[PDB]
RNA sequence: UCCAGUAGGAACACUAUACUACUGGAUAAUCAAAGACAAAUCUGCCCGAAGGGCUUGAGAACAUCGAAACACGAUGCAGAGGUGGCAGCCUCCGGUGGGUUAAAACCCAACGUUCUCAACAAUAGUGA
């Protein structure tokens, strides 16, 4: 029915100077009705390429687009500091229109394992009625990481969320927080709380944990 | 240049409720372009939602929004509107209007975009945040360094600002993006790392602002 | 209407004449620009008694353009050879993107109106 645009990769890290390539595959012929856009956190997207390979006026010539069949790729001869951003392919051959998932171009840097800290719920928050357990992965790279919660060695599931910082303008690292949420009842029952971190930086999963009281 | 798009009409609305965005267009005759609305949910990709065609005034919508929304344009006012009915939290997002370039100049590319309006679709009420300390235990410590910070839970709407010691402490401070809980309210925590030695001598206090509720808290984080 | 340059001139080729198109001009019709059927006769299946369209004209789709994805209007101006049809492959031409650059010289890539109908495919000369 509706045409699909499969962009890839979802993320991608490069250094200044690098020649970067983003690809987007249409689920069926789109002729050349494809455009590319740049977007930066909390700001309107900007047109780069139109009609598949035409460079939009005003845009730097290092940017380009090409079409092989139903595959469309956007290139950057020589990555510049302003280019770290996210990019989207879009098809306008048929309605409804569709954008690719997006490709985040990030800054490359040497691997860094996360430090791992764990915070138990405060007595205050306990008096309140709910309990939050916080697990902090700090200053690490690359981004792909994996936090699992286990209480009394049971694998927690769908009862915790996490959030991630932007690359640090300082050391280009990420910091990530995972929060586990229990009812004061659930919490008061079990004794040992732990998160297991799996990161490329660690030669084996790290387990940071504590016991109520 | 002189071409410009400025949307408005976004705000807070209960689910099932209704809201109408407008896109005031200056710098060109709206009636010779094709206008589109495109939305971006918090931490998601761009999603094309609807469009209007010059001359014919044909209309086009996306499956996910077909039937509940209607796009249109007032030549007189050189403006485009999006009527949004039967809103659902699912619909929360930033809404941009964008115009299609001239065939000759930019093919079918969207050459000009609005700054975007924010449409928040919640049935929760404005609440100041609770602020709990994340005490620097022996299980939040590595090397000569120990992490600490305060949890900012259950508040609405965004945003919330956080600082440490009035703002004299900024080195190694990470404040995480808010996270929409299933309770319906928000949550986030700010953390910082510091020399283990200083823990006994130095004070740490996280200043928490929340304009939407004229709330202002300052919890002192401290080893339990 | 005419002149010139060029490309065509349409059942196998070639030339001349008619006739066609683009470009510039006006009987002193300039100087120009432009100029794709070069090479090669490929692969698989199906059909005919015999396979070979740089021709027009009309209807559909589709495309380009008109501030224009549909609707409305105008235009079909670039695709070519490999002999009918379908599919594939090689080459040429074209603009486009990339590479290498003094340079589209050369390299890479995808991409380029089809179908249906009717009429016309000449007169002549020379030849497979
Ligand atoms: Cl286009
Ligand atoms: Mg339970
Ligand atoms: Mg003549
Ligand atoms: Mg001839
Ligand atoms: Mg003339
Ligand atoms: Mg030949
Ligand atoms: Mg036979
Ligand atoms: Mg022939
Ligand atoms: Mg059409
Ligand atoms: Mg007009
Ligand atoms: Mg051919
Ligand atoms: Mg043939
Ligand atoms: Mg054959
Ligand atoms: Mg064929
Ligand atoms: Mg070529
Ligand atoms: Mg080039
Ligand atoms: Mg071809
Ligand atoms: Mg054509």
């Amino acid at each position: 029915s509706d045409i699909q645009m499969t962009q890839s990769p979802s993320s991608l890290s490069a250094s200044v100077g690098d020649r970067v390539t983003i690809t987007c595959r249409a689920s069926q012929s789109v002729s050349s009705a494809v455009a590319w856009y740049q977007q930066k956190p909390g700001k309107a997207p900007k047109l780069l390429i139109y009609s598949a390979s035409s460079l939009y006026s005003g845009v730097p010539s290092r940017f380009s687009g090409s079409r092989s069949g139903t595959d469309f790729t956007l290139t950057i001869s020589s990555l510049q500091p302003e280019d770290f951003a996210t990019y989207y392919c879009q098809q306008s051959y048929s309605f409804p229109s569709t954008f690719g998932q997006g490709t985040k171009v990030e800054i490359k840097r040497t691997v860094a394992a996360p430090s791992v800290f764990i915070f138990p719920p405060s007595d205050e928050q306990l008096k309140s009625g709910t309990a939050s357990v916080v697990c902090l992965l700090n200053n690490f790279y690359p981004r792909e990481a994996k936090v699992q919660w286990k209480v009394d060695n049971a694998l927690q599931s769908g009862n915790s969320q996490e959030s991630v910082t932007e690359q640090d303008s300082k050391d280009s690292t990420y910091s990530l927080s995972s929060t586990l949420t229990l009812s004061k009842a659930d919490y008061e029952k079990h004794k040992v709380y732990a998160c297991e971190v799996t990161h490329q930086g660690l030669s084996s999963p790290v387990t940071k944990s504590f016991n109520r009281g | 240049s002189e071409v410009q798009l400025v949307e408005s009409g976004g705000g807070l609305v209960q689910p099932g409720g209704s809201l109408r965005l407008s896109c005031a267009a200056s710098g060109f005759y709206i009636s010779y372009s094709s206008i589109h609305w495109v939305r971006q949910a918090p931490g998601k990709g761009l999603e094309w939602v609807a469009s209007i065609s010059p001359y014919s005034g044909s209309t086009y919508y996306a499956d996910s929004v077909k039937g509940r929304f209607t796009i249109s344009a007032d030549t007189s006012k050189n403006t485009a509107y999006l009527q949004m009915n039967s809103l659902r939290a699912e619909d929360t997002a930033v809404y941009y209007c964008a115009r299609q370039g001239y065939r000759r100049r930019s093919g079918r590319g969207f050459d000009y975009w609005g700054q975007g309006t924010l449409v928040t679709v919640s049935s929760a009420s404005t609440k100041g945040p609770s602020v709990f300390p994340l005490a620097p235990s022996s299980k939040s410590t590595s090397g000569g360094t120990a992490a600490l910070g305060c949890l900012v839970k259950d508040y609405f709407p965004e945003p919330v600002t956080v600082s440490w010691n009035s703002g004299a402490l900024t080195s190694g401070v990470h404040t995480f993006p808010a996270v929409l809980q299933s309770s319906g309210l928000y949550s986030l925590s700010s953390v910082v790392t510091v020399p283990s030695s200083s823990l006994g001598t130095q004070t740490y206090i996280c200043n928490v602002n929340h304009k939407p509720s004229n709330t202002k808290v300052d919890k002192k984080v401290e080893p339990k």
